[PDB]
C-alpha cells in the first residue's frame, strides 16, 4: 500500500543545482517523519536530510549544512529538496525513506557529479 | 552392605526461633532413632535422593570435593552441580553431560565437558575430622544443615548429642532423584534418610539444644511426648488409641436371575 | 479515580499576563505527573509544560521556553501555569492531564491520561 | 550491546537503589508498566532480567503492551499485560561522532512477527520473493542489517533514546534484585511500634544481659511470647517487655457518707498516669486525679 518513487535525478557539474522529489502515496505526510538516504560507490548508507512530522523543523548532516534545503508539499504528497553547492564527493544513488508500519524504500535515483 | 546404626544421632533446630529452658514439641522432617545409614569407602555409586538426605563423613586428609545432583545426568535434564576446591566452592546448575567413570599429581578434571544453557552461578567461602551435613529439597529450596566436630576413630559414628544449624538456602526449583558424589588414599562417609516424625525438644538456659526424644521410637518416650517430660514419675499415663483395620470389602447382592426375552430381539430373523 | 477541574481562562491583550490553575480532587498521592496540553485551531493538541511531582523537575517546550512557568501547591493539591510575555499565536483551547504511571516527555495523546474540562485562553 | 545480541543477562543477588534514577534529571519516557513507580523500590519481585540497547527515539509511543509497529515487529516485542519498567533518556551528549554512529547496527527485516521477550540473532537475509539470492547481492536480496545514522545535528526526535529494560516475570524462585529498605534511627525505654527485619509489634525495647550465638534472629520464651528481635546495625542486643495495661477500681465510702472516691490504677508504676490516660482531653475533674500531693504507690 505504502510506495515510494523517485525521479528528477540527471547528470550535472560541479557548482551545479537539481531539484529533486519523491512522491509518496498511500499515507499522509502531515502524520509521519520523512528521512532521505544516500549510497555511495564503495561507501556504505549514510542520512542526508530530514523533516519532522509537524513540519516545524529541519535537519540536515553535518557535510551539508548550509548547501541543502529539504522541503515538503502537503497537497501533492511529495517530498522535495533544493540542492546546491556541488562537490565531488555527493556522487551516490539516493533514496527516501519513511516509517509507515514497516519501512518502504524507493527503487532510487542515479545522481552524478562529475 | 556394610550398614550402621545411628545413635541418637542427627536432630536439628527445626526454626529460627531462641527459646529458652522450654521442652517444645514439633513435627519436621527429622530422623527416627536407631536407623541404619550406609558406609561405603575408589567406590563412588548412584544413589537415590528419597525426600531427605542424613550426611556425615569421616576424614583425616581432603579425599572427597563435589557432587553432582541431578534427575538422568545427560543433555536433556538439568542438572546441579557443586564443586568445593582448596580456596573456593563453585555452585551452579547446568545442562551437563557426566562421565561414565567421573573423578577428580596436584590437578586433574575430567568429571565433564558442556557448558550449554547455564542458568545459576554462585561462589561463596567454605581420622580426624567430623562433618555432618544436611540434604533436603522441599518446596523449589535446597536448605542446608551443619555441624563441625573433631574425634579420633576410625570405625564408627562417635558417641554424642549434636544439634544441627542452618547455613544456605538455595532458589534451584527443579526436580531431583538421585546424586553422585566425586572424589580424588580411602575415606569414609554415611548417608542416612529423613523420614516425617513428631519429637519434643529441649533448650537450655541459652537456646541450644541438649537433648530430644522420639514420639515413635519406644512408648517411655512417647510418654515423654505426651507428658511434655524428661522426667517420668511412676503411675499409668494415658496416652493414644488404636483401631482395627479391614482386610477384604466384600460385596453381596441378591439373585439377579430373571433372564427376560431380550434373546427374541437379538436373535430373530423379523423385527 | 482522579478528576480534574480547571479554571483561570479569559481574554487578555498580547504582553499581559494569565495564570491557569487545574485542581485534583480523587487519588491524590497516585499522580506522578502533570502535563499542560494545548490545541491551536487547525493544528493537534501538542505539549507544552511539564512537572513532576516527586522530583519538581519541570519541561518546556521550544517554542514557549524562557516566556511560561509552571508550579505545584501540594497544599492546595492544584497545578499552577503562569504565562508571561503573550503573544497573538497562543490563542487556543488549554487542557490539564495528570498521569499515574511515569512521567514522559514529550507529551503525547494517545497514551492514558485524566484529562480535563478544557480552558479557553484567547489574545490578540 | 545491539539489538541482534542485547543479551538476557541475570545480575542476581544485589540491590539496586532507583531514587538515583528518580534524581538523574535527565529521564525522557520514564514508563513503569503493571506496578506505580512510587511503589517500585519498597516492594520488589523475582525474575530482574534486564536488558540494554540505545533505540531510536521517534517511535518510543509505539513501545507499549498490546501495540505493534517496527520496533514492537522487528526489534523488541512486549507481552501482554507488561509487569516491568522501560526507561528511556536522552543519548545526544555522549553516543554522537562526526559522520554519524555506525555501531548500532539494526535488523530491518524479518519473515515473521516477533514473539515477546526474544532475542534474534542472524545472518541470512530477508525472503520476499521466488528467485533466491546467490551470495551476491541483488535486486531482492533485501539486506536487513541496516544502519541507524546517529548524527549530532538531529533534533530530540531523531536522536536516540537508550532503552532498559528492567522486566519482571513470574517464576517458581525467590527475588534475587530489590530496592533498598529505609530506616530510622532506634528509641529506648519507651512503650513504641517498631519495623524491624520481618516483625512487628507493641511493647517496650530495653537493654539486655543475655547473649546471643551470630544464628539467631530473633526469640520467645514460654507459652509463644517473643522477647528478644535483633538490630542488624548497630549490633547490641536489646530485648522486649510489654507497655502496661490493667484494670481501674474506685473506693468510695459511700454517696450518703461523702462525695470523695479514690481511684485504684493497678500494677502500674505511679508517675505515668497522666501519661497512661489521657488527662489533657479528659475534664479538669479528672485531671485533679493524676497528680497531686496524695500520690501513693
Ligand atoms: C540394619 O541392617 C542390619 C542388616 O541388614 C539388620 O541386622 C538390622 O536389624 C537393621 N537395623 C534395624 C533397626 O532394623
Ligand atoms: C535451554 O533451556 C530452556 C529451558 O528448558 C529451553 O527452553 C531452551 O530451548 C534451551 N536451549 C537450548 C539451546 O538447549
Ligand atoms: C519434575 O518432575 C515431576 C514429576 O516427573 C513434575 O511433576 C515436575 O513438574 C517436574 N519439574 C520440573 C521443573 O521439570
Ligand atoms: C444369539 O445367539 C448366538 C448363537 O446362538 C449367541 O452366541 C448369542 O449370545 C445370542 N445373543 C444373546 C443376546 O444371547
Ligand atoms: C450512710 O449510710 C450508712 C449505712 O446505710 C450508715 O452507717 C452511715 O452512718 C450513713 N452516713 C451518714 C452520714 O448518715
Ligand atoms: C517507677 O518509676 C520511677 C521513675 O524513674 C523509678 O525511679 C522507680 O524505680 C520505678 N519503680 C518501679 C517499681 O518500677
Amino acid at each position: 500500500q505504502v510506495q515510494l518513487v523517485e525521479s528528477g535525478g540527471g547528470l550535472v557539474q560541479a557548482g551545479g543545482s537539481l531539484r529533486l522529489s519523491c512522491a509518496a502515496s498511500g499515507f499522509p505526510v502531515k502524520n509521519f517523519e520523512m528521512e532521505w538516504y544516500r549510497k555511495a560507490p564503495g561507501k556504505e548508507r549514510e542520512w542526508v536530510a530530514a523533516i519532522q512530522s509537524g513540519g516545524v523543523e529541519t535537519y540536515y548532516a553535518d557535510s551539508v549544512k548550509g548547501r541543502f534545503t529539504i522541503s515538503r508539499d502537503n497537497a501533492k504528497n511529495t517530498v522535495y529538496l533544493q540542492m546546491n553547492s556541488l562537490k565531488p564527493e555527493d556522487t551516490a544513488v539516493y533514496y527516501c525513506f519513511v516509517y509507515v508500519g514497516r519501512s518502504y524504500i524507493g527503487q532510487g535515483t542515479q545522481v552524478t557529479v562529475s | 552392605p556394610a550398614y550402621t546404626n545411628s545413635f541418637t544421632r542427627g536432630v536439628y533446630y527445626p526454626d529460627k526461633v531462641f527459646r529458652s529452658s522450654v521442652l517444645h514439641s514439633t513435627q519436621d522432617l527429622f530422623l527416627p532413632f536407631f536407623s541404619n545409614v550406609t558406609w561405603f569407602h575408589f567406590d563412588n555409586p548412584v544413589l537415590p535422593f528419597n525426600d531427605g538426605v542424613y550426611f556425615a563423613s569421616t576424614e583425616k586428609s581432603n579425599i572427597i570435593r563435589g557432587w553432582i545432583f541431578g534427575t538422568t545426568l545427560d543433555s536433556k535434564t538439568q542438572s546441579l552441580l557443586i564443586v568445593n576446591n582448596a580456596t573456593n566452592v563453585v555452585i551452579k546448575v547446568c545442562e551437563f553431560q557426566f562421565c561414565n567413570d567421573p573423578f577428580l599429581m596436584e590437578s586433574e578434571f575430567r568429571v565433564y565437558s558442556s557448558a550449554n544453557n547455564c542458568t545459576f552461578e554462585y561462589v561463596s567461602q567454605p581420622f580426624k575430622n567430623l562433618r555432618e551435613f544436611v540434604f533436603k529439597n522441599i518446596d523449589g529450596y535446597f536448605k542446608i544443615y551443619s555441624k563441625h566436630t573433631p574425634i579420633n576413630l576410625v570405625r564408627d559414628l562417635p558417641q554424642g548429642f549434636s544439634a544441627l544449624e542452618p547455613l544456605v538456602d538455595l532458589p534451584i526449583g527443579i526436580n531431583i532423584t538421585r546424586f553422585q558424589t566425586l572424589l580424588a588414599g580411602a575415606a569414609a562417609y554415611y548417608v542416612g534418610y529423613l523420614q516425617p516424625r513428631t519429637f519434643l525438644l529441649k533448650y537450655n538456659e541459652n537456646g541450644t539444644i541438649t537433648d530430644a526424644v522420639d514420639c515413635a521410637l519406644d512408648p517411655l518416650s512417647e510418654t515423654k511426648c505426651t507428658l511434655k517430660s524428661f522426667t517420668v514419675e511412676k503411675g499409668i499415663y494415658q496416652t493414644s488409641n488404636f483401631r482395627v483395620q479391614p482386610t477384604e470389602s466384600i460385596v453381596r447382592f441378591p439373585n439377579i436371575t430373571n433372564l427376560c426375552p431380550f434373546g427374541e430381539v437379538f436373535n430373530a430373523t423379523r423385527f | 479515580q482522579v478528576q480534574l477541574v480547571e479554571s483561570g481562562g479569559g481574554s487578555v491583550q498580547a504582553g499581559g499576563s494569565l495564570r491557569l490553575s487545574c485542581a485534583a480532587s480523587g487519588s491524590i498521592s497516585s499522580i506522578t505527573y502533570l502535563g499542560w496540553f494545548r490545541q491551536a485551531p487547525g493544528k493537534e493538541r501538542e505539549g507544552v509544560a511539564a512537572l513532576i511531582t516527586v522530583n519538581g523537575h519541570t519541561y518546556y517546550a521550544d517554542s514557549v521556553k524562557g516566556r511560561f512557568t509552571v508550579s505545584l501547591d501540594n497544599a492546595k493539591n492544584t497545578v499552577y501555569l503562569q504565562m508571561n510575555s503573550l503573544k497573538p499565536e497562543d490563542t487556543a483551547l488549554y487542557y490539564c492531564a495528570a498521569a499515574a504511571w511515569g512521567y514522559a516527555w514529550p507529551l503525547h495523546q494517545d497514551d492514558y491520561w485524566y484529562w480535563g474540562q478544557g480552558t479557553q485562553v484567547t489574545v490578540s | 550491546a545491539s539489538v541482534y545480541a542485547w543479551n538476557r543477562k541475570r545480575i542476581s543477588n544485589c540491590v539496586a537503589d532507583y531514587s538515583v534514577l528518580y534524581n538523574s534529571a535527565s529521564f525522557s519516557t520514564f514508563k513503569c508498566y503493571g506496578v506505580s513507580p512510587t511503589k517500585l523500590n519498597d516492594l520488589c519481585f523475582t525474575n530482574v532480567y534486564a536488558d540494554s540497547f540505545v533505540i531510536r527515539g521517534d517511535e518510543v509511543r509505539q513501545i507499549a503492551p498490546g501495540q505493534t509497529g517496527k520496533i514492537a515487529d522487528y526489534n523488541y516485542k512486549l507481552p501482554d499485560d507488561f509487569t516491568g519498567c522501560v526507561i528511556a533518556w536522552n543519548s545526544n551528549n555522549l553516543d554522537s561522532k562526526v559522520g554519524g554512529n555506525y555501531n548500532y547496527l539494526y535488523r530491518l527485516f524479518r519473515k515473521s512477527n516477533l514473539k515477546p521477550f526474544e532475542r534474534d540473532i542472524s545472518t541470512e537475509i530477508y525472503q520476499a520473493g521466488s528467485t533466491p539470492c546467490n551470495g551476491v547481492e541483488g535486486f531482492n536480496c533485501y539486506f536487513p542489517l541496516q544502519s541507524y545514522g546517529f548524527q549530532p545535528t538531529n533534533g530530540v526526535g531523531y536522536q536516540p533514546y537508550r532503552v532498559v529494560v528492567l522486566s519482571f516475570e513470574l517464576l517458581h524462585a525467590p527475588a534475587t534484585v530489590c530496592g533498598p529498605k529505609k530506616s530510622t534511627n532506634l528509641v529506648k525505654n519507651k512503650c513504641v511500634n517498631f519495623n524491624f527485619n520481618g516483625l512487628t509489634g507493641t511493647g517496650v525495647l530495653t537493654e539486655s544481659n543475655k547473649k546471643f550465638l551470630p544464628f539467631q534472629q530473633f526469640g520467645r520464651d514460654i507459652a509463644d511470647t517473643t522477647d528478644a528481635v535483633r538490630d542488624p546495625q548497630t549490633l547490641e542486643i536489646l530485648d522486649i517487655t510489654p507497655c502496661s495495661f490493667g484494670g481501674v477500681s474506685v473506693i468510695t465510702p459511700g454517696t450518703n457518707t461523702s462525695n470523695q472516691v479514690a481511684v485504684l490504677y493497678q500494677d502500674v508504676n505511679c508517675t505515668e498516669v497522666p501519661v497512661a490516660i489521657h488527662a489533657d482531653q479528659l475534664t479538669p475533674t479528672w485531671r485533679v486525679y493524676s497528680t497531686g500531693s496524695n500520690v501513693f504507690q
